[PDB]
DNA sequence: CGCGTACGTGCGTTTAAGCGGTGCTAGAGCTGTCTACGACCAATTGAGCGGCCTCGGCACCGGGATTCTCCAGGGCGGCCGA
DNA sequence: TCGGCCGCCCTGGAGAATCCCGGTGCCGAGGCCGCTCAATTGGTCGTAGACAGCTCTAGCACCGCTTAAACGCACGTACGCGC
């Protein structure tokens, strides 16, 4: 009984109040701008974009699925669970009058 | 945001303390609902329920 | 029927105990608290109710005498907090005249002025033995009832303010003079070395107020310090016991103090808490629990306001703490019924 | 002066009314206490759209609230109502 | 480091040692140092007022008796000492180095014990005990006996109901004796000892000024609040203001409805008790609450025990020093039964196991114990109860032989058998 | 008369025209309907079939309408 | 899966919404006058922005207090079912 | 008979993380300087709007029938909720 280990509330909710208190990008940058190129493929060809442009594009989609994770949560809590699932997410987005 | 750059022990407003300004107001968070601020984050509260309860049972 | 109860009386030649001068109705169950004349069962009810019953907006939500909603007027002298309908007077004393007291502010009512005879107006001498007696027969409820001040037997007022000022508010409310310094409110901040000589010192006092800290927890001493000591100075500014004298105390919460401290403070006080809340600016802003033994100041919690919201208002606010003043204002209010007491200053 | 302070309106929106609307909603079974929950959300919502509205006639110089100014406080909320003039 | 230069000036015969702080070095000298030569200020006053008498969990005290502070102190070898001295002030008052040359004394007698009264420039006045006595330290007529009356009792967190049994002891009719307990225990040991005539009540936070108006007046108010949240070697200590801390104001509260109120002149008592380990604050705004200073009782006097406890209270002559009587047992041998070997000479109650038997380390008996804190025999030996729970009954319970010396003056205020 | 008397308390004699009071009736009965249909999705959600206050209050509070 | 409560269903009452008239009058809406307020243009300047710089507010590193977090344990105990 | 196993209170001790506190360093913000173009001032026209007047549309108010629906009470079983 020598290697000590937490609780699975314990480290989790840790993680909630770092990551609340803390302001910088989530996401891994490179790979959301091949993600933004391959999705911008589509529309036209040969695009260029300005890094402002991406890190605009980065901060706003991760505020958006932050707004996202903290409805599907209240959704989540609302039917006496604590864990999301894509029921959440569905319901969220159905309410929001997002599913088009 | 001099008040919430005062709380931080800070005297520059970093665009967190703008976030804290707008979003803890009543008003201006009426104002600003559907506006996102770049490198603001998001308020630190935690719901009442995903807590452990840090309680003892009377009987 | 308003206009035929001012001709049961002149022409009948009946006892005005023997008509409800409320609603006009026949039937008398009791005699009337402020004047001489019955009052109907229902309307009796309806009539402590609303004594109970605390509104922002004027200084009785209903009519004091018939307690009808809609047609209220003013007092004209500022140290008066009476309000009666229209309908009241023009059925008592004549029509047309309802008009006449509306149209100005400064028109002298019922109570203030030196001949209380208005011509079906009969006044009752130390009213308000009598009045608790009546909240004794039927109120269900003896909620603490200290005699009334007459305005010719009047004092200046006393104040004793612990761990919160409040002479900006009284003054606003009217309870302290401006511009002269006799010293008739005290603030102490530290109370610690209080003594009963000290308070013996300071001049005998007649309301004691003291409030909990505002939501910025601006100091780093335990809620319930303040509560304690304001029951302590409270006992020690008690008049001593065989004395006609007024004594007043109100001890206000900010949602500082949990449950334990809560339940406490009820046992000490000797009575619930009244929950306030404020003005909506789309859902909830804040709310103040208070206890006191000023007249109407229980029923002024709203039993529309639950628990659980309040438990969330007291965790948003006190986790992110974004005012910090005192909320003077949301307290304010409650001394109102106070004003028949002590001298207002305009 | 002569104008009767009109009060207890909001019970005016009878048990009735709502069921019919939360049959036209496809809802099946309605609790107790829906129906106050339901004339305070509609108390809300029309104190924001007459709040708007009275304002849209308050700078027209009138004292007559028209269908286009409500048009106006509802196209203003990102409702817009047709049938009344756009 | 400023002190340390300032004894420098002391030593040089430039500044007498009389005229600084020897606790702090602060230049505010009011007082001077009960126990050695030297002044006190004012806030080591206070700090002093806590400290001395605090005891860990070893028996010996919790901190310096000379600074009331020090972050590593020297325990004391002699018999009966329980003093603690820090090493930073042996290494100035008394000389460098005699510190770490008293760590290495096997057999090592701290300076409060020793034969000898010169120490260096360290000097002790032999008058200490009786200046630390001093430092620690409406009015009815006497009732002519044919109007006494048997007298009536509220005791507040009764716990064993000591009070009555002490009033039993000295023979004063007890018309009613109305008790309020929340421990089945305690309810219960109180039932049997007193055969049903204890009106047992329940929680003191149901108890109103219209309960206490309708049992009758009462001619004595008593009682110990919990001291588990006001004792300042409890580190989770809630203090006065939380926890179990503010029962003490429900006590305050229903003395205050007991009180007969002015111009009523009829005799009326109270006494109140708590543990010397009490806080400044705390202890001063008790002080402040009782409209009275303590008067500070040590049980070692008359109880064998070191019990050291503030006693607020209007008894008369409650300040007169302790005299024993011959029915109290001022040893702990002679409290022990046969075959037993005291350790110590007191108890320590605010080595861990203080009975020698059979050549092994024994604890203390429930029994022995009872018969040390002034208990007649058997007084907790009622119902189906644990070792642990009438441990703790008997620990939370007051001295008895100290209440007798309190109550006593009573005797000539209400009726005798 | 409900719309009247939440008018009087923003601006004293008022007066409505007919198609007014009918383009809100027409307004709040569909914000009502759309309401009652994510409160009816909020009550399936929660394996009900029963729609409660707190339906209603998780709607407004996913729309965003708790401002 | 069990339980109980509270909501849908049904019938008898009664409350009032709806409709169909009249009146009148407040107030929207249109028209005519005119005048003062803002667009337009020329002179002119000082306030606001690019550029420079230097220095201290804050990011990061390191160490101690501390503080909740998890788990052992005393005991206990009785009780209990082996 | 009788000795060995799970809540309960009580309590706190290691312990990984976090808050506080200093020490250093750096680069970004505060402040100075030229300059140049947009803000200001003066004057002039021209028409948007302020205002008087009239009119005549619809909005509010009232009243009387008329059933349509709201209400209230019983009741029973289907669903919400706790385990
Ligand atoms: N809330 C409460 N209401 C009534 N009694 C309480 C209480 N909280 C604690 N007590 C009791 O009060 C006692 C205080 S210890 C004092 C015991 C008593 N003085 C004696 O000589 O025995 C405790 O034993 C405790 O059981
Ligand atoms: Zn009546
Ligand atoms: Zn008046
Ligand atoms: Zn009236
Ligand atoms: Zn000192
Ligand atoms: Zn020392
Ligand atoms: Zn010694």
């Amino acid at each position: 009984k020598k290697p000590h280990r937490y609780r699975p509330g314990t480290v989790a909710l840790r993680e909630i109040r770092r990551y609340q208190k803390s302001t910088e990008l989530l996401i891994r940058k490179l790979p959301f701008q091949r993600l933004v190129r391959e999705i911008a493929q589509d529309f036209k060809t040969d695009l260029r974009f300005q890094s402002s442009a991406v890190m605009a594009l980065q901060e706003a989609s991760e505020a958006y699925l932050v707004a996202l994770f903290e409805d599907t949560n209240l959704c989540a809590i609302h039917a006496k669970r604590v864990t999301i699932m894509p029921k959440d997410i569905q319901l969220a987005r159905r309410i929001r009058g997002e599913r088009a | 945001a001099g008040n919430a750059a005062r709380d931080n022990k800070k005297t520059r407003i970093i665009p967190r303390h703008l976030q804290l300004a707008v979003r803890n107001d009543e008003e201006l968070n009426k104002l600003l609902g559907r506006v996102t601020i770049a490198q603001g984050g998001v308020l630190p509260n935690i719901q009442s329920v995903l807590l452990p309860k840090k309680t003892e049972s009377s009987k | 029927g308003r206009d035929l109860i001012a001709y049961e009386v002149k022409a009948n030649q009946r006892n005005i105990e023997d008509i409800c001068i409320c609603c006009g109705s026949l039937q008398v169950h009791t005699q009337h608290p402020l004047f001489e004349g019955g009052i109907c069962a229902p309307c009796k009810d309806k009539f402590l109710d609303a004594l109970f019953l605390y509104d922002d907006d004027g200084y009785q939500s209903y009519c004091s005498i018939c307690c009808s909603g809609e047609t209220l007027l003013i007092c004209g002298n500022p140290d008066c907090t009476r309000c009666y309908c229209f309908e009241c007077v023009d059925s008592l004393v004549g029509p047309g005249t309802s008009g006449k007291v509306h149209a100005m502010s400064n028109w002298v009512c019922y109570l203030c002025l030196p001949s209380s005879r208005s011509g079906l107006l009969q006044r009752r001498r130390k009213w308000r033995s009598q009045l608790k007696a009546f909240y004794d027969r039927e109120s269900e409820n003896p909620l603490e009832m200290f005699e009334t001040v007459p305005v010719w037997r009047r004092q200046p007022v006393r104040v004793l303010s612990l761990f919160e000022d409040i002479k900006k508010e009284l003054t606003s409310l009217g309870f302290l003079e401006s511009g002269s310094d006799p010293g008739q409110l005290k603030h102490v901040v530290d109370v610690t070395d209080t003594v009963r000589k000290d308070v013996e010192e300071w001049g005998p006092f007649d309301l004691v107020y003291g409030a909990t800290p505002p939501l910025g927890h601006t100091c780093d001493r335990p809620p319930s310090w303040y509560l304690f000591q304001f029951h302590r100075l409270l006992q020690y500014a008690r008049p001593k016991p065989g004395s006609p004298g007024p004594f007043f105390w109100m001890f206000v919460d900010n949602l500082v103090l949990n449950k334990e401290d809560l339940d406490v403070a009820s046992r000490f006080l000797e009575m619930e808490p009244v929950t306030i809340p404020d003005v909506h600016g789309g859902s909830l802003q804040n709310a103040v629990r208070v206890w006191s033994n000023i007249p109407a100041i229980r029923s002024r919690h709203w039993a529309l306001v639950s628990e659980e919201e309040l438990s969330l208002l007291a965790q948003n606010k006190q986790s992110s703490k974004l005012a910090a003043k005192w909320p003077t204002k949301l307290v304010k209010n409650c001394f109102l019924p106070l004003r028949e007491y002590f001298k207002y200053f305009s | 002066r002569h104008r009767k302070v009109l009060r207890d309106n909001i019970q005016g929106i009878t048990k009735p009314a709502i069921r019919r609307l939360a049959r036209r909603g496809g809802v099946k079974r309605i609790s107790g206490l829906i129906y106050e929950e339901t004339r305070g959300v509609l108390k809300v919502f029309l104190e924001n759209v007459i709040r708007d509205a009275v304002t849209y006639t308050e700078h027209a110089k009138r004292k007559t609230v028209t269908a286009m100014d409500v048009v106006y406080a509802l196209k203003r909320q990102g409702r817009t109502l047709y049938g009344f003039g756009g | 480091r400023t002190r340390e230069r300032l004894v420098y000036e002391v030593r040089q015969k430039c500044r007498n040692i009389e005229d600084i702080c020897i606790s702090c070095g602060s230049l505010n000298v009011t007082l001077e140092h009960p126990l050695f030569v030297g002044g006190m200020c004012q806030n080591c006053k206070n700090c002093f007022l806590e400290c001395a008498y605090q005891y860990d969990d070893d028996g010996y005290q919790s901190y310096c008796t000379i600074c009331c502070g020090g972050r590593e102190v020297l325990m004391c070898g002699n018999n009966n000492c329980c003093r603690c001295f820090c090493v930073e002030c042996v290494d100035l008052l008394v000389g460098p180095g005699a510190a770490q040359a008293a760590i290495k004394e096997d057999p090592w007698n701290c300076y409060m014990c020793g034969h000898k009264g010169t120490y260096g420039l360290l000097r002790r006045r032999e008058d200490w005990p009786s200046r630390l006595q001093m430092f620690f330290a409406k009015v009815y007529p006497p009732v002519p006996a044919e109007k006494r009356k048997p007298i009536r009792v509220l005791s507040l967190f009764d716990g064993i109901a000591t009070g009555l049994l002490v009033l039993k002891d000295l023979g004063i009719q007890v018309d009613r004796y109305i008790a309020s307990e929340v421990c089945e225990d305690s309810i219960t040991v109180g039932m049997v000892r007193h055969q049903g005539k204890i009106m047992y009540v329940g929680d003191v936070r149901s108890v109103t000024q219209k309960h206490i108006q309708e049992w009758g007046p009462f001619d004595l108010v008593i009682g110990g609040s919990p001291c588990n949240d006001l004792s300042i070697v409890n580190p989770a200590r809630k203090g006065l203001y939380e926890g179990t801390g503010r029962l003490f104001f429900e006590f305050y509260r229903l003395l205050h409805d007991a009180r007969p109120k002015e111009g009523d002149d009829r005799p009326f008592f109270w006494l109140f008790e708590n543990v010397v380990a009490m806080g400044v604050s705390d202890k001063r705004d008790i002080s402040r609450f009782l409209e009275s200073n303590p008067v500070m009782i040590d049980a070692k006097e008359v109880s064998a025990a070191h019990r050291a406890r503030y006693f607020w209270g209007n008894l008369p002559g409650m300040n007169r020093p302790l005299a024993s009587t011959v029915n109290d047992k001022l040893e702990l041998q002679e409290c022990l039964e046969h075959g037993r070997i005291a350790k110590f000479s007191k108890v320590r109650t605010i080595q861990h196991f203080p009975v020698f038997m059979n050549e092994k380390e024994d604890i203390l008996w429930c029994t022995e114990m009872e018969r040390v804190f002034g208990f007649p025999v058997h007084y907790t030996d009622v119902s189906n109860m644990s070792r642990l729970a009438r441990q703790r009954l008997l620990g939370r319970s007051w001295s008895v032989p100290v209440i007798r010396h309190l109550f006593a003056p009573l005797k000539e205020y209400f009726a005798c058998v």
